[PDB]
Parts: C-alpha cells; sequence; structure tokens
C-alpha cells in the first residue's frame, strides 16, 4: 500500500524507408555527385544518429 | 495462424505501396527540376 508501481512500455524502431529519405538522399547526390553514399548507407547513418 | 500471416502481410503490403507513392511523386519532382536547370544551361550555350 506504500510501494509505488512500475509499468514498462516498449516500442520497436527501425531505419527509415528508402522512399521517406528520398528527398534527403537527392540532396546528397547533388552536392556530392559521384562520391555520394548509397541509400543503403544513408539509412545506417540516420539510425546511427 | 493463417489469419495472423495475412494480417502482417496486409501491413507490409500497405507500407510499401504507400512508400512507393512517396518515392515516385518525389522522384518526378527531382526530374522536372533537373529539366529546368538543364534548359537554362542550354540557353547559356545558345546566347554564346
Amino acid at each position: 500500500a506504500v510501494a509505488k508501481e512500475k509499468w514498462t512500455s516498449t516500442a520497436i524502431i527501425t531505419q527509415p524507408d528508402v522512399g521517406q529519405i528520398a528527398g534527403y538522399n537527392n540532396a546528397m547526390n547533388v552536392i556530392y555527385g559521384q562520391a555520394a553514399p548509397k541509400v543503403s548507407d544513408l539509412q545506417e547513418t540516420l539510425i546511427g544518429r | 495462424l493463417a489469419q495472423y500471416i495475412q494480417q502482417v502481410d496486409d501491413k507490409v503490403n500497405q507500407e510499401l505501396e504507400k512508400d512507393l507513392k512517396d518515392n515516385i511523386a518525389l522522384g518526378r519532382k527531382n526530374l522536372q527540376d533537373s529539366l529546368r536547370t538543364q534548359e537554362v544551361v542550354a540557353q547559356e550555350q545558345k546566347d554564346l
């Protein structure tokens, strides 16, 4: 009757879709040209950040 | 079980037709722009 209780929530997140960051990926293909990172490498950075 | 397989399959299939429509309608915007900046270059050559 004095002990406070503890409820646990849970969400599961994942690296964004290839079409969600297609505006941001086109920004990195214009300013960098041929040395731009791949879109499968721009997803491990945005979930690394 | 055959309902819960089709339940996840109708969640993935609707999270990809929604994803492709946000990639095509944005992919034809970075091409309608890239035909406008490639046409002003083609008039800097014409003005020369």
